[PDB]
């Protein structure tokens, strides 16, 4: 039985824990794991049954600490300085088998309870902006796409355009994507003629006016 | 409280053809306080019918809800070009006051396959540590589709991200973007990235794909 989750902003704190639903596990290593949205089971930490023994995912070492009681009642997760990235839902489990290292999310059962925890960024942050370099070459034929990433930037929205309004048929700019780390990402492309390429600049005017970042990008084979 | 249950999810209708939507209530909704709501993205709901079946003012002749107990309708007689939109069902007889999950209305248009474009990630990107790699389906309809990455054959997830338009003002049609994102260390220790891509204009799956260089 969990608690202890929910909605936090980035560089908050929260502490887990996690209640023995038949009254001891106090003989047995202990693990917190977590899915994070979209994604797929991943170890978080783990604990040795007289609480010796320590042991942290790369991600989350330095930050979180995993402690126990001694009547085997309760197992915490104390979780400082919170990253977007840490956004999933966790879970405790038992380690009931040793097929191999502490670290394997394999060894350890658990029985579908979760507690979901969300880490909302906060800061005003413009977008870097790559090329997406046109798909064929400019003696090809038929179509060609290019276009621009507009990645880790908050929040919403931002504006593109091509050429500073020049081009506009064949423009597909994606909805704005929230990333796992709590930073909006989208493509803006476009189809054009493949032999037209080497004869025309093609530049997205990316604004983000919450930073007054505002870029210009010209987008050119490699 | 009332849980209140819309469909279908999708209608996929042509342009003056009748749309019926449907709205289902888990337990009666007493004196029919039933509303219907048009939406449109960055747009606040917008009331179309109250009272199961009272126009607000201003809505067109075309909108019109019948029903009763748990089973309510809404009527589009004929749809215009900016009727196609998301429609929501809300209940007001008991608090608190729900809403429906919603029944989208998009246009149907001839099966179009997707032109895929697959980029790598720039120079410029690689030195900040981090790549991104894309994959375009460009100007498809239906909507659905699969995007598999497969980095040496290797099936790929939970590293990807899709987005999609909305349906295009022009054409009809739907692009989508998939996203997968590594770091420069796992990117360089690979060799074949590719997209794989189903769709039900393309006779068999399409597959376009770069060696990392």
């Amino acid at each position: 039985v969990q608690s202890g989750g929910g909605l936090v902003q980035a560089g908050g704190s929260l502490r887990l824990s996690c209640a023995a639903s038949g009254g001891t596990f106090a003989t047995s290593p202990m693990g917190w794991l977590r899915q994070a949205p979209g994604k797929g089971t991943e170890f978080v930490a783990a604990i040795s049954p007289s609480g010796g023994d320590r042991i942290y995912a790369d991600s989350v070492k330095g930050r979180f600490t995993i402690s126990r009681d001694n009547a085997g009642y309760f197992i915490y997760l104390q979780m400082n300085s919170l990253k977007p990235e840490d956004t999933a839902v966790y879970y405790c489990a038992v380690r009931r088998r040793f097929d191999g290292t502490s670290y394997y999310t394999g060894d350890y059962d658990s029985w579908g309870q979760g507690t979901l925890v969300t880490v909302s960024s906060a800061s005003t942050k413009g977008p870097s902006v790559f090329p997406l370099a046109p798909s064929s070459k400019s003696t090809s034929g038929g179509t060609a796409a290019l276009g621009c990433l507009v990645k880790d930037y908050f929040p919403e929205p931002v504006t593109v355009s091509w050429n500073s309004g020049a081009l506009t048929s064949g423009v597909h700019t994606f909805p704005a994507v929230l990333q796992s780390s709590g930073l909006y990402s989208l493509s803006s492309v476009v189809t054009v003629p493949s032999s037209s390429l080497g004869t025309q600049t093609y530049i997205c005017n990316v604004n983000h006016k919450p930073s007054n970042t505002k870029v210009d990008k010209r987008v050119e084979p490699k | 409280e009332i849980v209140l249950t819309q469909s279908p999810g999708t209608l996929s209708l042509s342009p003056g053809e009748r749309a019926t939507l449907s709205c289902r209530a888990s337990q009666s909704v007493s004196s029919s306080y039933l509303a219907w709501y048009q939406q449109k993205p960055g747009q606040a709901p917008r009331l179309l019918i109250y009272d199961a079946s009272s126009r607000a003012t201003g809505i067109p002749d075309r909108f019109s809800g019948s029903g009763s107990g748990t089973d309510f309708t809404l009527t589009i007689s004929r749809l215009e070009p900016e009727d196609f939109a998301v429609y929501y069902c809300q209940q007001y007889s008991y608090s608190p006051v729900t809403f429906g999950q919603g029944t989208k209305v998009e246009i149907k248009r001839t099966v179009a396959a997707p032109s895929v474009f697959i980029f790598p990630p720039s120079d410029e990107q690689l030195k900040s540590g981090t790549a991104s790699v894309v994959c375009l389906l460009n100007n498809f309809y239906p909507r659905e589709a699969k995007v598999q990455w497969k980095v040496d054959n290797a099936l790929q997830s939970g590293n990807s991200q899709e987005s999609v338009t909305e349906q295009d003002s022009k054409d009809s049609t739907y692009s989508l973007s998939s996203t997968l994102t590594l770091s420069k260390a796992d990117y360089e220790k690979h060799k074949v990235y590719a997209c794989e891509v189903t769709h039900q204009g393309l006779s068999s799956p399409v597959t376009k794909s770069f060696n990392r260089g």
